[PDB]
């Protein structure tokens, strides 16, 4: 059968992560804020010619619970990592996801891409070369994004299986 | 002279009891008449009818969304969102009533029964209450819950109000 991909999708609370992740799967958007406690998801799609399934993890963002969240990077395969481009502190607290990230796989190639989400809104704090530029530090993709848009949606969810590809098969 | 509210719940309909509260309207008196009112339903809306949307076992039993009834409403007598009034008491163990909230000052009419002690709550979420009778009802409602919260039966409040 197809093969599997294990997403993860982490950030801060509030980026977009259910709202990217709801859209990829359910093709719409709410402004309503539904903070999460945990989620999966399962999406069948087609990526550089090849089926395959994903298997998408919605995590909390929520602060207090950081301490809890070895298991799941231990399971996880690839992780999206979400910051809001109008929120400055959301976008620092990206190196504390991929620091723990890191350590968990004992790695620093671990299937990664980096997400710039409500890229729609007018309030823009984090500019796109400064993204990039950590992206590329990371050695990572980096991709803009809006789920009320759609904008690079399915390309960030693609990407990382493009990740996940290339580490499994060297 | 702290109020008392009940509310009687129902599992699909069926009757399951009554739970009562105290509200502690003499340490957090506006965050408990925001409760005893939304209770009575005598601004024209409440809780009556309103779902426990989340309730995880080991932890919590979560409700008071009767606005939207998606667990991402509410509002209060005072407006959408009230302040955080005051962080006095804690999250001691099992049966305590206290605010939920998106950050910091933004009550409305979500709340949560615990299950459990729940002390890293203390100092971000208003305690204002604690069951006075019928925990085994809130005891009971953990079995239609989940590891994530989301319920397999429709827990109701069926009916609402203050006591004498
Ligand atoms: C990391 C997993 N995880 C856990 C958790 C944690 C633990 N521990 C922590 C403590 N350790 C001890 C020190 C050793 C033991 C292990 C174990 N297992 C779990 C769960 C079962 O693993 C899946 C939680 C938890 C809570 C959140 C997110 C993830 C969480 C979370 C998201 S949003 C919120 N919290 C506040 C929320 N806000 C809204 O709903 C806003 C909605 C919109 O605006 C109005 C309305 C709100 O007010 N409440 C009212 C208060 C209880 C609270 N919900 C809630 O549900 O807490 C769930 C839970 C289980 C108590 C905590
Ligand atoms: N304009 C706009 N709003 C967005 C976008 N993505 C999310 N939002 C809004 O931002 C809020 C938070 O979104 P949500 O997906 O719940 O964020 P989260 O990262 O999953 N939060 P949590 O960590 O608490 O689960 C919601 O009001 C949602 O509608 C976007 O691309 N554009
Ligand atoms: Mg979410």
């Amino acid at each position: 059968s197809m093969t599997e991909y294990k997403l993860v999708v982490v950030g801060a609370g509030g980026v977009g992560k259910s709202a990217l992740t709801i859209q990829l799967i359910q093709n719409h958007f709410v402004d309503e804020y539904d903070p999460t406690i945990e989620d999966s998801y399962r999406k069948q799609v087609v990526i550089d010619g090849e089926t395959c399934l994903l298997d998408i993890l919605d995590t909390a963002g929520q602060e207090e619970y950081s301490a809890m969240r070895d298991q799941y990077m231990r399971t996880g395969e690839g992780f999206l990592c979400v910051f809001a481009i109008n929120n400055t502190k959301s976008f620092e607290d990206i190196h504390h996801y991929r620091e723990q990230i890191k350590r968990v796989k004992d790695s620093e190639d671990v299937p990664m891409v980096l997400v710039g989400n409500k890229c729609d809104l007018p309030s823009r704090t984090v500019d796109t070369k400064q993204a990039q530029d950590l992206a590329r530090s990371y050695g990572i993709p980096f991709i803009e994004t809006s789920a009320k848009t759609r904008q690079g949606v399915d390309d960030a969810f693609y990407t990382l299986v493009r990740e996940i590809r290339k580490h499994k098969e060297k | 002279v702290n109020p008392t509210v009940f509310f009687d719940i129902a599992v699909d309909g069926e009757p399951l009891g009554r739970v009562s509260f105290e509200l502690f309207a003499d340490k957090v008196p506006k965050t408990a008449e925001n409760f005893r009112a939304l209770s009575t339903g005598e601004k024209g809306f409440g809780y009556k009818g309103s779902c426990f949307h989340r309730i995880i076992p080991g932890f919590m039993c979560q409700g008071g969304d009767f606005t939207r009834h998606n667990g991402t409403g509410g509002k209060s007598i005072y407006g959408e969102k009230f302040e955080d009034e005051n962080f006095i008491l804690k999250h001691t163990g099992p049966g305590i009533l206290s605010m939920a909230n998106a950050g910091p000052n933004t009550n409305g009419s979500q709340f949560f029964i615990c299950t459990a002690k729940t002390e890293w709550l203390d100092g971000k979420h208003v305690v204002f209450g604690k069951v006075k009778e019928g925990m085994n009802i809130v005891e009971a409602m953990e079995r239609f819950g989940s590891r994530n919260g989301k319920t397999s039966k429709k827990i109701t409040i069926a009916d609402c109000g203050q006591l004498e």
